[PDB]
């Protein structure tokens, strides 16, 4: 990669299945060498050896480097130092969880634990910085009250409640996009959508101009318009 | 002015005025409010 | 950490639980009094019934939908709201009084066009003869009510003492008693406005025969509906119970491997 | 910051993170062979940052002028505040 960023000053990717297995592998070896691997049971040269590997693929007036890092979390749970050092030499995360995948929604990526540095109300400017904050803020209201939904149904709460759990059940469905290369697995064919077109799609769903129609429509669909024609079928 | 504005009054009347069985005290003037409305536009709650 | 966040969630369900359960008892204690009073009316409306079928009676409409203040009680409230609208499909520009606060804000929101009269304090106590009056008092002033070809209530019929069905039926109006037999099966002349005045007394009979028989039947719902929620918090606390479990004994061992690890190394 | 603080001009010393000294310093005490505490952060952890954080203070105006203000910052693993760090 450095040979293609420096001398030749090309623009540069790198992608990376996966960069776990650096840790791991480094692990078995830090016991032999002289190092005590005590830190959940890993090398304590951690840090300085995820360092220099994420610093060389770092950005530069030659050439910056695009990082995709693909994380195998040890047994399910982030909260162990190395999963938690990764994200610190990032400045986007799109975490996936087993959840999503037992719920059925392919792609499985999290929406509550997703980041970027490149969100603000003027880098992609003021609609996309409001859509998402809305996003956000609906979903984590639906997860909060959880135990209260589900031991006491929704028949029995409030006019504000009810209307956010229809609303969060509908951006859950619209989640689900088969990908190009998706398309074989889940047999619903690949859907490939914009950024600017994700923006205008969600605007109109906030506003609640399309939440008069199925959760099922967003099931396995693109954008806006694949959702409208999708629910006739589902109609008829 | 119902018939049975006319009777219930009649009867809070026989009434009184606690020294009287439970039923007829829940039968006359116990409080509670009713919210009017129009067509929207409200007349404000007054006591039951 | 994983542990805490389990713990005091856990917490929460059990909390959630004490509850549900406290609710209960308080259910079929305002159960039993619900019961006695639905009786008690029924007896009334049955001499007043006696006379209609004679009569035979049997005929701009009204929706009456009757609920608690009180949450909590079934999905009473919300197919109650439901059963209105299906019957706004019989008559769209009908006068819908909302008897409790439960069925105001929905109904309310639908048409502020049909919202009329609308009432309070049905949740606190079980319905008494006092607002029944009032109500059928009010019901002449704001609806013209008396004059209708057909006035309609709607209840929940308490089938058996842990059971519902919503259940409707027409009150006869002044001007239907006017024109079958009272003179023809009766007699009354001119000298007395017994009409009239039957109509406006058995207003409020049936209004409130109506309105004790869904209070009845919707603490029944809240008594059957708290048994159900205790047994699924319940559930609840089993599965972040085990995982508390799992999640105690796993610092336990993380503090025996760093001991470990140090004094072989 | 203490330079400008003993001149008479007051400062602010904002640490991000102490958090990563730590982290530092368990590989240093490690591979040095010097006993642990709790989770294989070092024995004396605790003093290196104590006597660095009291270096924060205002001090009285016959004997300089200024004060260095302290904002350590400590990044948590999963919001936990029961571990040693």
């Amino acid at each position: 990669a450095e040979y293609f960023r420096d001398e030749e000053g090309q623009d540069v990717l790198l992608f990376i299945d996966n960069i776990f297995r650096f840790t791991q592998a480094g692990s078995e070896v830090s016991a032999l060498l002289g190092r005590i691997p005590s830190a959940v049971g890993y090398q304590p040269t951690l840090a300085t050896d995820m360092g220099l590997l994420q610093e060389r693929i770092t950005t530069t007036k030659k050439g910056s480097v695009t990082s995709v890092q693909a994380v195998y979390v040890p047994a399910d749970d982030l909260t162990d130092p190395a999963p938690a050092t990764t994200f610190a030499h990032l400045d986007a995360t799109t975490v996936l969880s087993r959840g999503i995948s037992e719920l059925g929604i392919y792609p499985a990526v999290d929406p509550l634990d997703s980041k970027s540095r490149l969100l603000d109300a003027a880098v992609v400017g003021q609609e996309h910085y409001d859509v998402a904050s809305k996003v956000q803020e609906t979903l984590q209201t639906y997860k909060s009250l959880q135990d209260i939904i589900a031991i006491l149904g929704m028949d029995e709460l409030s006019e504000q409640d009810k209307l956010t759990v229809e609303r969060a059940r509908k951006i859950q469905r619209f989640l689900s996009q088969p990908f190009a290369v998706a398309e074989v697995f889940t047999g619903i064919p690949g859907k490939l959508v914009r950024l600017k077109d994700t923006v205008a799609s969600f605007k109109a769903v906030l506003e609640g101009k399309y939440d008069n129609i199925p959760e099922h429509a967003f099931y396995m669909v693109g954008g806006i318009e694949d959702v409208v024609a999708k629910a006739e079928k589902l109609a008829a | 002015i119902s018939y049975a504005a006319y009777l219930n009054v009649a009867a809070q009347a026989i009434r009184s005025t606690e020294l009287q069985t439970a039923s007829v005290l829940n039968r006359s003037q116990t409080d509670a409010f009713y919210t009017q409305y129009k067509n929207a536009s409200e007349p404000t709650p007054i006591t039951k | 950490a994983t542990l805490k966040e389990v713990e005091m969630r856990l917490k929460s369900i059990k909390n959630i639980e004490k509850i549900t359960k406290t609710m209960k008892i308080v259910a079929s204690t305002r159960l039993s009094k619900a019961e006695k009073a639905k009786i008690s009316a029924k007896k009334m409306d049955e001499a007043e019934q006696l006379f209609y079928k004679n009569a035979e009676t049997k005929n701009k409409e009204l929706i009456v939908a009757i609920t608690s203040d009180k949450g909590l009680c079934g999905s009473i409230h919300s197919q109650l709201a439901k059963a209105v609208r299906r019957h706004l499909n019989d008559q769209p520009n009908a006068d819908i009084v909302t008897i409790g606060d439960k069925i105001k804000m929905q109904l309310l929101r639908t048409h502020p066009n049909n919202i009329k009269l609308s009432i309070n304090g049905i949740g606190k106590d079980a319905p008494t003869f006092q607002e029944s009056a009032l109500i059928a008092d009010k019901l002449l002033s704001v609806m013209k009510a008396g004059t209708y070809p057909k006035i309609s209530i709607f209840y929940n019929d308490p089938v058996s003492s842990l059971s519902f069905e919503p259940s409707e039926k027409p009150i006869f109006n002044a001007k239907t008693i006017e024109q079958s037999p009272s003179f023809g099966k009766f007699e009354i002349d001119t000298d007395a406005n017994v009409p009239r005045d039957l109509f406006e007394y058995t207003l409020a009979n049936q209004m409130l025969t109506a309105m004790a028989q869904g209070y009845a039947a919707e603490i029944s719902a809240r008594r059957n509906a708290m048994d159900n929620a205790s047994k699924n918090a319940g559930d609840m606390i089993n599965r972040y119970s085990i995982l508390y479990n799992r999640t105690r004994q796993a610092v336990i061992t993380n503090e025996l491997v760093d001991i470990i690890t140090g004094a072989s190394s | 910051g203490e330079w400008f603080r003993d001149n008479g001009k007051h400062a602010l010393i904002v640490y991000d993170d102490l958090s990563k000294q730590a982290v530092a310093y368990r590989q240093l005490s490690l591979l040095l062979r010097r006993p642990p505490g709790r989770e294989a952060y070092p024995g004396d952890v605790f003093y290196l940052h104590s006597r660095l954080l009291e270096r924060a203070a205002k001090l009285s105006e016959k004997e300089g002028s200024g004060s260095l203000t302290a904002l350590p910052v400590i990044e948590t693993q999963g919001g936990d505040v029961s571990a040693y760090i």
